[PDB]
């Protein structure tokens, strides 16, 4: 279990506590729900790497209080 | 100039043949004359859906580039629906000139496409935060709100 700070371009900082082996797609779902933004309209980055759905914190080498960056390619819909 | 002629052709066709329960009438100007650029419409709820019993009025606004350009459809008052802006504006692929809009699309085809949109929302492109949240979390609460607003707009 590690806490992750999820940052967006809109200065949004939402924290999530996840297990080291859960697929990071669940964190995308919790960001979609807590922000009311469609999940398919967001890109999640760890370092300079787009976070895949089967990627896990253990695989990406994430640690406590690491930061994930979120981009929204749909400027209008 | 061509818009007013196309809109007048549509008004006559709607009078003669139009789907049951729908309304589509041009508004009036402050001087009483007819304004074919602003229509007051109404879309009836489908039986068997949480929308049944309610008549949801919306407004169609036409620009001078009609029918080369699509009309702007705004629900008045704004509807609780995941694809309706908090301002009432309805987005649909046929209502985006850079998408699926063609000049042949009549008023009848737009009101039917919005009617279908009510019970079958496009969850991939939500335009309202509140209805997209409730629909993707507590569907029972979503239905209760729709039925509450269906009874709110029921023809009394």
């Amino acid at each position: 279990y590690i806490k992750l700070k999820v940052i967006g371009q809109d200065s949004s900082e939402i924290h999530f506590k996840v297990k080291m082996t859960t697929h990071l797609k669940k964190l995308k779902e919790s960001y979609c729900q807590r922000q009311g933004v469609p999940m398919n309209s967001l890109r999640f980055l760890f370092e300079g790497q787009r976070i895949a759905d089967n990627h896990t914190p253990k695989e990406l080498g994430m640690e406590e209080e690491d930061v994930i960056e979120v981009y929204q390619e749909q400027t209008g819909g | 100039g061509i818009a007013l002629s196309r809109l007048a052709q549509e008004r006559r066709a709607w009078r003669k043949d139009h789907p049951f329960g729908f309304v589509a009438v041009p508004t009036k100007n402050p001087d009483g004359t007819m304004n074919l650029m602003n229509w007051e419409c109404a879309i009836p709820g489908k039986k068997g859906t949480p929308w049944e019993g309610g008549l949801f009025k919306l407004r169609m606004l036409f620009k001078d580039d009609y029918p080369s350009s699509p009309p702007k459809c705004k629900f008045e008052p704004p509807l609780f629906h995941p694809n309706v802006y908090p301002s009432g504006t309805v987005c649909l692929s046929i209502l985006e000139e850079d998408k699926d809009w063609r000049p042949a699309i009549t008023i009848k085809q737009i009101l039917l496409g919005i009617q279908e949109l009510l019970n079958e929302p496009n969850i991939q492109d939500p335009k309202q935060a509140e209805a997209y949240t409730i629909y993707c979390q507590n569907r029972v609460e979503y239905e209760k709100r729709v039925r509450a607003q269906a009874k709110k707009f029921a023809p009394s």
